[PDB]
């Protein structure tokens, strides 16, 4: 609930940044 | 209209994962370190372009407010389908449809958070709705929708 959404957010952010 | 301390704590934790040396700025070396641990190969120049987008004061690095800006733009604009599948693929390392307790532990270590083995299982059991001790794709999606 902090653990999952935090890990997901950073993974998703890194996924977005690489284009 | 407020901002809670655990919200602030969540941003601080994310920021600190990138800012490895704790000096209050994220460099291209640091941004690249995180992305590389998550299975990507950004060039130095690509990393610099990433910073440039949000580098409001122009100093070549990302401070805390600039990183908040980054999350507002990148960590919410795209992201719906076929790329939440990419995010799950990072968790589900070997690609068998199930995030094991050990695979979850492997993602957290690659992000920077070296949590205990006990705390890893506490996460699993949180998202584990069908009882098999693992997190399939559907349970991952439902974990992302709750508080
Ligand atoms: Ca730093
Ligand atoms: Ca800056
Ligand atoms: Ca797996
Ligand atoms: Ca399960």
């Amino acid at each position: 609930r902090r653990r999952w959404k935090l890990s997901f957010s950073i993974v998703s952010l890194c996924n977005h940044l690489t284009r | 209209d407020q901002l809670t301390e655990e919200q602030i704590a969540e941003f601080k934790e994310a920021f600190s994962l990138f800012d490895k040396d704790g000096d209050g700025t994220i460099t291209t070396k640091e941004l690249g370190t995180v992305m590389r641990s998550l299975g990507q190969n950004p060039t130095e120049a690509e990393l610099q372009d990433m910073i440039n987008e949000v580098d409001a004061d122009g100093n070549g690095t990302i401070d805390f407010p600039e990183f908040l800006t980054m999350m507002a733009r990148k960590m919410k604009d795209t992201d719906s389908e076929e790329e939440i599948r990419e995010a799950f693929r990072v968790f589900d390392k070997d690609g068998n449809g199930y995030i094991s307790a050990a695979e979850l532990r492997h993602v957290m270590t690659n992000l920077g958070e070296k949590l205990t083995d006990e705390e890893v299982d506490e996460m699993i059991r949180e998202a584990d709705i069908d009882g098999d001790g693992q997190v399939n794709y559907e349970e991952f999606v439902q974990m992302m929708t709750a508080k």
